[PDB]
């Protein structure tokens, strides 16, 4: 990940990560509401970052040193690409909308007095169509690719020596290949916690409170949807 | 170091994200508690063993019947969260928890954690519950559950003062090695 953006949420929670004489003007309702906002976008950072995690350290590493069938490592990290692209831009627009709200002349201090219309377009339409779409497919293929992996560890030295070697260092110790096809497997089921708990401290604006709970109810359809898609394959 | 997984089950009312966060963090979240939990790696020393153990929440996952079991697999050890301001929730273990983790994981350990003692002598929850014909679970009906369930043990702890919380990790630990 970026530099930028890993420093702009290295912090435990928005009145941390805002300045101190900034915080103090703001009333408590306020920074509650920003702070699970804050956290949608950190742990949203950190979903992204996995995806990066399996895409470039784990399938492009398997395709250039272990010279493996490109069908298998398909069947390892089954629609990462799709994955990381749909994740990406939605990181990129709440990114971007968190840039906006910035004070001038400080790079820390923002309030999102809107957040609920992004989520709206994030979980509507083809967007949302292709979420379901995905993340069925993925589901679906998450029991076959964690017997795979096994299969290819416990058989073959060469991937046993990869495996171990690229997640040697220390960032990657809850990050394995398996520990990525479960984090990003129990991402979407993440969005209505944090959604409703935004919804409890935004009710200072009516058109506000009423966006929050239209895509807390389309994120609840997606995985309504998503649910009833799921066949497990071997 | 030897890698065990494990997951813990019950209903919100009892504080799965809640516990998990307390004991990663070793420490009750000051300034801000976390509304979701990733996933953790928690190197335990438990008599002697080093251990890694990865701590895996269900939370969010109880309304998805098809996409939860998913969470599953490989899993070490089970903690089997109930609320003790909840006998509600106790009512789940057998009916609802239980029948499935047994399902998808048929010998692996369970350890029944009555999780929120602390408020046994909170006089707001036992004046809620009197209004249910109800009050707070008492310490000799989460051993009766364990013991009907065939839980490895019955646990209790509190995820607001972090009273019990390390001993509850460090017997899932005990139960995972076996």
């Amino acid at each position: 990940s970026m530099e930028m953006d890993e420093k702009d949420f290295a912090a435990d929670s928005w009145s941390l990560a805002v300045d101190s004489s900034f915080l103090q003007q703001h009333k408590k309702e306020v920074m509650k509401q920003q702070d699970v906002i804050y956290e949608l976008i950190q742990t949203e950072l950190h979903h992204v970052r996995t995806l990066k995690i399996m895409t470039r350290l784990f399938r492009t590493g398997m395709l250039e040193e272990l010279h493996l069938e490109p069908g298998v490592v398909q069947g390892l990290f089954p629609c990462v690409d799709e994955l990381s692209d749909i994740h990406t831009r939605f990181l990129s627009q709440l990114l971007e909308r968190r840039r906006q709200a910035l004070c001038p002349g400080s790079t820390r201090n923002f309030v999102i007095h809107r957040l609920g219309d992004l989520l709206i377009s994030q979980f509507s339409g083809p967007s949302a169509e292709q979420m379901c779409k995905t993340y069925s497919e993925f589901c679906s293929r998450h029991s076959k690719a964690l017997k795979l992996y096994k299969e290819l560890y416990a058989r073959d030295k060469r991937f046993q020596q990869f495996i171990r070697k690229v997640t040697r260092p220390a960032v990657l110790k809850r990050h394995g290949v398996q520990e990525c096809i479960l984090l990003v497997t129990q991402r979407i089921t993440k969005y209505p916690l944090l959604i409703s708990r935004i919804l409890q401290h935004s009710h200072g604006i009516e058109e506000e409170r009423q966006d929050l709970t239209t895509a807390l109810g389309l994120v609840k359809e997606l995985l309504s949807n998503v649910d009833e898609g799921i066949y497990q394959l071997e | 170091a030897i890698r065990k997984k494990l997951v813990i089950v019950g209903d919100g009312a009892c504080g799965k994200t809640c516990l998990l966060i307390v004991f990663s963090k070793d420490q009750f979240p000051e300034v801000y508690v976390p509304t979701v939990f990733e996933n953790y790696v928690a190197d335990i020393e438990v008599d002697g063993k080093q251990v890694e153990l990865a701590l895996w929440d269900t939370a969010g996952q109880e309304d998805y019947d098809r996409l939860r079991p998913l969470s599953y697999p490989d899993t070490d050890v089970i903690l089997m969260c109930f609320s003790i301001d909840s006998p509600d929730s106790l009512e789940n273990i057998p009916e609802k928890w239980t029948p499935e983790v047994k399902h998808f994981c048929p010998n692996v350990p369970i350890i029944l954690v009555g999780n929120k003692k602390d408020l046994r002598n909170d006089e707001h929850t036992r004046r809620e519950l009197a209004k249910m014909k109800q009050e707070p679970v008492k310490p000799e009906e989460g051993r009766d559950m364990a013991n009907r369930i065939g839980a490895f043990g019955y646990m209790e702890c509190s995820a607001k003062t972090k009273d019990g919380v390390r001993e509850v990790f460090e017997m899932a630990t005990r139960a995972a090695l076996q």
